[PDB]
């Protein structure tokens, strides 16, 4: 898969952090949206 | 005011979007169109000594590389091709004039007889064995039940004279089919290829007509630098000769008619 | 156990470049889609005329 | 100007008519005797379409006169003129323009013919072209003739001819039921499928994933055989596509040829022969 | 006289070819080949083998389900009289949920079968999509097919799923029947004010005519250079031959410019993909954005005026 | 699970990978089919107003 | 142990990469699907006016 | 189908038990279904 | 399928945990869905 | 400004030229789209008679 | 301390000839475009009847 | 991508502030737009 | 690509001022336009 | 059929009992059906 065993820990390290960051942006926007106009 | 009709509706602006994407598309396709044959040939380039390379609008696209399978190479487009002399002389020195072929028209290798220099290597099967080979090299191949076997029919030129007889049949190892007819020429018993595209059958008679060249011309069919395979170069050289007969093989295909 | 512990190894299995770009595409498309979904329902936020209407904002 | 590999083929001769008289090139277009005739037919035709746009149906000052590209239209004469030449300003113009268009297309075809003779290639293109020329003729010559008047031809205008198609089609109530129409539509569609499939294949093999080399004949066949259990093969797909497109034009020509002259009733009614067989 | 390369006049056989090898994961291939002397008369005589994976089998499955609901329903509509079914087949069909239902899942007897056949058909089509991408990857090739199929799927989805939902009514999707679906087309144009003045449908019509023009031209060309092995477009693309040269030049001398053996396939590709892509756009706007195309065209001054030689007074106004 | 014969031999006759794929596919189809049929019949369990009405708990 | 005491062996017969990615696609589509299903029934949550009709608030 | 007699005992065994577990799950779903909302 | 018995146990285990985590998120969503909005 | 720090390594995976042009195209398109969206809604600023009607600067 | 300070290097990555010609073209098109857009709306400056009506060389 | 590990710090460094600059111009024009013509 | 670092600093300099000049002529036109015909 | 003469005997044996089993399950389901819901 053209990666080494250390660069799938490393890549993964970066991915996990980036995704959790993004999801952070998401839960943020959705809470704001729930504030202005709750949908449930 | 709950009625201010807007003059621009989604259909207008979407037809606009279309036309813009369209223009970019047209341009792009015209750029791929110049991956061969370009820059053009004018006496504008030669008059200027070359400071006027002819390319038009749009311009030429960055070369693209094709990576041939099997240690084959790398091809590029657009590329820089070495000029090649013309085996003919201007029918007029005026521009846009055609050229008359030099010498015996079929030998000229000009006009319907012209052709480029394709590789001096062979097209290959997936495996990498010469794609086009004769049935003698391709042991496995076989005529289809109920089809006259070409092997043994008589090849006859455009004026009804025998040329030779079919000594074998060349086939595609990639897409099973008759690509070439082999011709043991009568006049010198030398072996030549005859493209299927130039050959007509006369099954009840076991003949293989050729309106293309005359029986005699079969004597000058370009030859193979090896009788169990053929190169790309050789395929062009073979077909183009026959093609020449379409305008040269008679002192009349030259046209007019009236 | 909720905990993975060897799920780095997934990039020993799935091309990272492709999975990445895949996510880019899937997210941008989904964003476009659901945006349109919201725009077509009650929860729409553009043609609301809130807090003041612009289309009947003038006597002229 | 020439392609970078063109001079070696620019041989002399091959005409049908003219010989060295018009046997020369102009820029990239080949002239030849039929190009000169063609250019004459074409130019006068267009230039006349220009005069028709200039005068309009009721005169140059009228509100119906127009230079708007969508609405300019030159329509045939009324049926009252039958097969006679009608006055210029009463559909005559349309007749002449038609003569010019037909002559230009037939010239064009013959010029492709001289061009095949020059290059030593097959005459498949101008033969194929001749199907469109045939289609055009039923739509301006054959049909209106069988129908005792040239006025049955369609007008030469961007949307007016669309209107023509529309009302002639609707005279038969539900044209979709025309069986030749159903055929022709199927061929136009199938043509569109093969074209999209061939296109896709060639571009999918000559340009594969980075890291892969130009693909092969074996790939080509293995793919469509993988998906749908068959591959008609390279040559033949060029053969089929030509079949589909030429047939599509054919059945369009026959589908309209039978609408009037050989069938006057509504078209769905035609299918009656099927609900009335003595099987049911 | 000269052979036209219309009919293989003499054919040849070799043991069938199971094809290039797929990597691990792409399951075995099934079925064992046969040759049809007649297909052979016009094309590769080999019939199969075929590949069938999870995708492919799950698609054959959904697709046949959908074909069964449509059919069974048609037999039911003539009372299980298979004779009558045979008699009116062209006219038989499975109509869509009625409007009273909107986009709700309706009762079996009122359209629910259509929604199930629509459901399963679409799923089976998009599965055939994935299938063709898988089948296209195992060979290292590119996704050109898949981008076109995706265009045609786009139009399909626009016809029976996207527009209905946007318009809030399954009754707006197209019904399954030959003549019935012909009627849906005509009624469709009538309802929205003559689809001829709908620009997108004009372009799609230009692209359909164009797929016919391009395939006719290119096909005629390739056969005309079939004497130079011009059909072997792959190597004429890598190692340009007098086939690709005579080919590009025929057009150059006729209409003043030309393309190349590789690029003509790009013109063709894009022109086919364009039909379906203008077409779907055309349906997208019908009812959602424009309700009367004839009117739309009048608003943009494209509709012609003719001397009003025949006219009728409007009873609604008396 | 009570003996039957030599009905294991089926796998000398029928390829295991393929039967697996057959069952997975067939079952998936049947599952969606019946689910929708029921969703399309009176036994509907969604559009019933169960157990508290949702379309007249907010259009209000 | 009365249970698939050798059910790793499935990944000796069925390609893990394909099966995984296939699994992901399958769930994403089913999610899309069922969501669409719910949207078509009484249980719909968008064209509902929850918690207040927006197509009838605004000043104006 | 390229199997030896022993991998048709093993595959048949694992197959059988898995299918029986599945049939179990089904009978479960049908029983829950039968209790909550009879159709017979 | 180019795996050894150790990379199918390794895979099976990690898979099982991942699949269970996802399913966990599922019952999570089903509980939130069930409290505010019972469906059965 | 990553914000920290080895997310530069992202250009070790995705071509800088391609990523750049991709963003350029994506944005150059999106801008037009929303421009259009705005043109059909309350935020339309042209055919509004704002601040004074111009086809009422004469007659037509 | 920021970083917009090596933003010349852009001409080491994107062909200047192309970026230029691209921009030149893009602008000419955008110009014709916007001109037409305004021309189809109220802000039109052709059919305004301003400042001396030409179709009013008489009683109009 | 035929870059050294040092020359994507570089590309990243310049890219990020430029991207952010764009976001800035955007937030500005959006505020200007919001003041002149609020949409929510 | 294929300029020295000095001629893309130069090119960037000349480009930048030239573009800013265009921005100038445009701002000119937009102000006249706002004057003769307010749109906001 | 690439089988031996004894291995169409064995297959037949196994086939026959398996088939009588299916037709039987069927007769059962058919009686189950007939008591609760007569159709004739
Ligand atoms: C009633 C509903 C609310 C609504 C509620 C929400 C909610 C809730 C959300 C959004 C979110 C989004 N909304 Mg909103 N939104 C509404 C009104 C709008 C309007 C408008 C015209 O009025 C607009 C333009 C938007 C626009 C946006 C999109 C910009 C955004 C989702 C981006 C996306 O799809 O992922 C694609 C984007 C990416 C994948 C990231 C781009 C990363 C770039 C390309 C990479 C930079 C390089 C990086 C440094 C290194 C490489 C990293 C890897 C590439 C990853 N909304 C209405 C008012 N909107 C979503 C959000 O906040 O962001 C998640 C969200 O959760
Ligand atoms: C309006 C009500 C009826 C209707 C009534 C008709 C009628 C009436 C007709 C058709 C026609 C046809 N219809 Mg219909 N049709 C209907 C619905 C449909 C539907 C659909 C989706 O429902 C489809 C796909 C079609 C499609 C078709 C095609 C099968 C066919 C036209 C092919 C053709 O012209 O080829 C022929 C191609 C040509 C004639 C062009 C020839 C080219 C010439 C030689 C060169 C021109 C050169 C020129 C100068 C180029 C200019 C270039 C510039 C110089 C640069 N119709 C509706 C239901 N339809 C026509 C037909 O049947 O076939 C003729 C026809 O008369
Ligand atoms: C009848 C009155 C109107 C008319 C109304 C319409 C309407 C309404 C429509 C068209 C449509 C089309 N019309 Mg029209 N059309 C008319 C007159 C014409 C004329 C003519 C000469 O006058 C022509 C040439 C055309 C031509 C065309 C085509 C260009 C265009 C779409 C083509 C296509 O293939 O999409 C068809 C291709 C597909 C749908 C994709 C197929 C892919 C699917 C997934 C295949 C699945 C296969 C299946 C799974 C296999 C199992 C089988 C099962 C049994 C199902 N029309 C008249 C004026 N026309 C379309 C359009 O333009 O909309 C703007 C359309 O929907
Ligand atoms: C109409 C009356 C009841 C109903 C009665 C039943 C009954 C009865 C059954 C199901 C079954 C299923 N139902 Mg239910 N079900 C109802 C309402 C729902 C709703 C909903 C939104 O309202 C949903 C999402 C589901 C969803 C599901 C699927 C998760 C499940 C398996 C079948 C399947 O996936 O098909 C296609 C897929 C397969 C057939 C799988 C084939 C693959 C192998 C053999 C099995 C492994 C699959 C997977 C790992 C098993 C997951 C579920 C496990 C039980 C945890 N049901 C209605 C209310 N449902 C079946 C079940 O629970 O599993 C026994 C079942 O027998
Ligand atoms: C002003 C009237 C129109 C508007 C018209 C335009 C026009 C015209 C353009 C954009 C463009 C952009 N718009 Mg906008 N845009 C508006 C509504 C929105 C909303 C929203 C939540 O409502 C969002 C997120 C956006 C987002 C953006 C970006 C997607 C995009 C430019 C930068 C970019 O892509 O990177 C992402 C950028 C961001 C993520 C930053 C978000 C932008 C600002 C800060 C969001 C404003 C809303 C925000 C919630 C603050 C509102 C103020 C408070 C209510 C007081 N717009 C309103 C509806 N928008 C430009 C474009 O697309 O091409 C590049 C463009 O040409
Ligand atoms: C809508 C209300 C006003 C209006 C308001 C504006 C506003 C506001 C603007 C214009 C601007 C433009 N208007 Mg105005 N304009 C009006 C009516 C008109 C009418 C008319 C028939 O009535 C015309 C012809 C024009 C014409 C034009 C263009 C000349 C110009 C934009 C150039 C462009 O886009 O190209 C593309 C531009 C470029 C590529 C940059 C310019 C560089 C030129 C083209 C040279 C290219 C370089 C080339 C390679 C040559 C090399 C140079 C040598 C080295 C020296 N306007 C209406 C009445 N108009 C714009 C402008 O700047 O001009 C004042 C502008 O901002
Ligand atoms: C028969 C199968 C398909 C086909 C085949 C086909 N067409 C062909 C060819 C072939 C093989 C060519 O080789 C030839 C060509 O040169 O390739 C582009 C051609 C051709 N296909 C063209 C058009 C064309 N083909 C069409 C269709 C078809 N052609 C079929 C789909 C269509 C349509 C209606 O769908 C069109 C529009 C031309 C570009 C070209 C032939 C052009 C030509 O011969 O030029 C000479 C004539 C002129 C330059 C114009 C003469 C001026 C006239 C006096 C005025 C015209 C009046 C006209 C009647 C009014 C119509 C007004 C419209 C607004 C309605
Ligand atoms: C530019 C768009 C054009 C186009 C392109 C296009 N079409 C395409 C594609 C593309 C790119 C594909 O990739 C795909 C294809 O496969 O090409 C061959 C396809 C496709 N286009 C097709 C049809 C089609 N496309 C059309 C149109 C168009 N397609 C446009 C012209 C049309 C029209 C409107 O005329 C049609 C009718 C199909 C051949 C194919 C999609 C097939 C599909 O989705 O399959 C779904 C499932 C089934 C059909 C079920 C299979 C039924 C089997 C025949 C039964 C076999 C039974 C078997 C013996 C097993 C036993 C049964 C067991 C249950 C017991
Ligand atoms: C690179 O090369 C390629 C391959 O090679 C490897 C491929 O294999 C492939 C795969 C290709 C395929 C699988 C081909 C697929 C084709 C499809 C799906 C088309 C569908 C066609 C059918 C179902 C058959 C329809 C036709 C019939 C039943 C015949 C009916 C006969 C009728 C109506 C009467 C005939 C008479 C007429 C039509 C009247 C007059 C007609 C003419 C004058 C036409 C003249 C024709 C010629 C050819 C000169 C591709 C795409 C490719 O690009
Ligand atoms: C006796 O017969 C036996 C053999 C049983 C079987 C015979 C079967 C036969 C002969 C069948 C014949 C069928 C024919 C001829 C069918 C022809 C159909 C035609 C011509 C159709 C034409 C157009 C149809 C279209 C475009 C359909 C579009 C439908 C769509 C796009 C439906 C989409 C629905 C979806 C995606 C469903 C969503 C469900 C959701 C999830 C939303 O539900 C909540
Ligand atoms: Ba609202
Ligand atoms: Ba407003
Ligand atoms: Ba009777
Ligand atoms: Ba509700
Ligand atoms: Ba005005
Ligand atoms: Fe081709």
């Amino acid at each position: 898969t053209g990666l080494t065993d250390d660069e799938a820990k490393e890549f993964h390290a970066i991915f996990m952090q980036s995704m959790y960051a993004w999801f952070g942006l998401v839960v943020i926007a959705h809470l704001l949206a729930w504030l202005y106009r709750p949908w449930l | 005011s709950a009625g201010i009709t807007h003059y621009i509706d989604a259909a207008q602006i979407t037809i606009w979007a279309f036309w813009l994407f369209f223009f970019g598309l047209i341009i792009y396709l015209r750029r791929e169109d110049k991956r061969e044959g370009y820059p053009l040939d004018s006496d504008r380039t030669e008059r200027s000594g070359g400071r006027v390379k002819v390319v038009g609008f749009p311009d030429l696209p960055d070369p693209k590389t094709f990576v041939l399978p099997h240690n084959g190479g790398t091809v590029v487009a657009p590329r820089v091709e070495a000029p090649v002399a013309v085996n003919a002389t201007p029918f007029s020195p005026a521009p846009g004039s055609p050229l008359v072929p030099n010498g015996d028209p079929m030998l000229s290798g000009f006009g319907p007889a012209a052709s480029p220099d394709r590789p001096k290597h062979c097209d290959l099967t997936f495996e990498g064995l010469p794609k086009i080979v004769p049935m003698r090299v391709a042991k496995e191949f076989s005529i289809a039940e109920g089809d006259p076997d070409p092997r043994g029919m008589t090849v006859v030129g455009l004026d009804g004279e025998v040329a030779g007889t079919v000594s074998d049949v060349w086939v595609d190892r990639s897409e099973p089919q008759i690509r070439y007819l082999e011709v043991e020429v009568a006049a010198n018993k030398k072996k030549v290829l005859l493209p299927i595209g130039f050959s007509r059958f006369d099954k009840k008679a076991r003949k293989v007509k050729v309106d293309a060249i005359k029986a005699a011309h079969f004597a000058n069919v370009p030859t193979l630098s090896n009788p169990d395979q053929v190169t790309l170069y050789e395929e062009d050289k073979v077909c183009a000769y026959y093609a020449g007969g379409k305008l040269y093989a008679t002192a009349e295909r030259a046209g007019p008619l009236l | 156990f909720t905990m993975n512990a060897n799920l780095y190894k997934i990039w020993l299995i799935l091309d990272p470049r492709r999975v990445l770009v895949s996510i880019v595409a899937f997210q941008i498309v989904l964003g476009l889609l659901i945006h349109m979904i919201v725009l077509s329902t009650d929860l729409n936020w553009l043609d609301d005329n809130i807090p003041v209407s612009y289309q009947a904002l003038g006597k002229k | 100007a020439m392609l970078s590999f063109e001079k070696k083929y620019r041989v002399r001769g091959g005409t049908l008519i003219g010989g060295d008289l018009f046997d020369f090139w102009v820029g990239p277009f080949y002239v030849g005797f039929f190009g000169v005739v063609g250019f004459c037919f074409t130019l006068l035709g267009v230039l006349l379409i220009v005069w028709g746009a200039t005068i309009g149906p009721t005169g140059p000052t009228s509100d119906l006169q127009t230079y708007n590209l969508w609405r300019i239209s030159i329509a045939p004469p009324d049926l009252s003129y039958g097969l006679r030449m009608a006055p210029l300003t009463e559909g005559g113009l349309w007749q002449i323009i038609t003569i010019c268009a037909a002559g230009a297309f037939i010239s064009w075809a013959l010029r492709e013919v001289e061009i095949c003779r020059k290059l030593g290639i097959g005459f498949h293109v101008p033969f194929a072209f001749s199907f469109a020329i045939g289609a055009y003729l039923v739509l301006v010559f054959v049909r209106p003739l069988l129908m005792g008047a040239w006025g049955h031809g369609f007008p030469y205008g961007i949307l007016s001819h669309l209107d023509w198609v529309s009302n002639v089609g609707y005279q038969f109530l539900h044209f979709h039921y025309n069986p030749a129409h159903m055929l022709a539509i199927s061929f136009f569609f199938t043509n569109c499928l093969a074209l999209s499939m061939h296109g896709s294949l060639i571009l999918s093999v000559t340009n594969p994933q980075k890291g892969e080399p130009v693909k092969t004949s074996e790939h080509e066949n293995t793919f469509f055989r993988d998906i749908v259990g068959y591959s008609i093969g390279a040559l033949a797909i060029h053969r089929l596509g030509l079949f589909l497109a030429l047939s599509a034009a054919f059945w369009s020509a026959v589908c309209i040829l039978i609408s009037g002259p050989f069938w006057t009733r509504g078209w769905p009614e035609w299918w009656n022969w099927w609900l009335e067989l003595p099987l049911w | 006289p000269e052979y036209q390369n219309i009919f293989t006049a003499v054919q040849v056989r070799a043991p069938a070819y199971p094809g290039v090898p797929l990597p691990k994961g792409n399951l075995p291939r099934i079925g064992r080949p046969i040759f049809s002397y007649w297909l052979g008369k016009i094309g590769d005589a080999q019939i199969g083998p075929i590949y069938l994976g999870l995708t492919g089998t799950l698609s054959i499955f959904f697709g046949l389900v959908a074909i069964s609901i449509i059919g069974f329903n048609m037999l039911a509509s003539v009372h299980w009289d298979v004779f009558q079914f045979l008699k009116h087949f062209f006219w038989l069909g499975l109509e869509p949920p009625p409007p009273q239902y909107g986009l709700r899942i309706p009762p079996l007897s009122e359209g629910g079968w259509w929604l199930m056949a629509g459901l399963f058909l679409t799923l089976s089509i998009l599965l055939w999509w994935v299938r063709t991408y898988k089948r296209a990857e195992a060979l290292g090739m590119s996704q050109h097919l898949s981008w076109a199929f995706a265009a045609a799927i786009f139009f399909y989805l626009v016809l029976g799923f996207i527009r209905p939902v946007m318009m809030g009514s399954w009754a707006k999707a197209v019904p399954f029947g030959i003549f019935p679906h012909l009627d849906w087309t005509a009624a469709f144009s009538i309802r929205y004010g003559n689809l001829y003045y709908n620009p997108f449908h004009m372009l799609s019509i230009a692209f359909l005519y164009g797929s016919a023009l391009l395939f006719a031209m290119h096909g005629a060309t390739i056969l005309s250079v079939s004497r130079f092995g011009g059909d072997r477009e792959i190597d004429q693309i890598t190692h340009r031959g007098t086939a690709a040269e005579r080919a590009a030049l025929f057009w150059r001398w006729t209409m003043g410019f030309n393309v190349t053996m590789e690029s003509i396939h790009r013109w063709a590709w894009w022109c086919a993909v364009l039909t379906v892509i203008t077409a779907g756009i055309g349906i997208l706007l019908s009812g959602t954005v424009v309700d009367n195309w004839y009117l739309w065209a009048v608003k943009h001054g494209m509709a012609p005026a003719y001397p009003e030689v025949v006219t009728a007074v409007n009873p609604y106004e008396t």
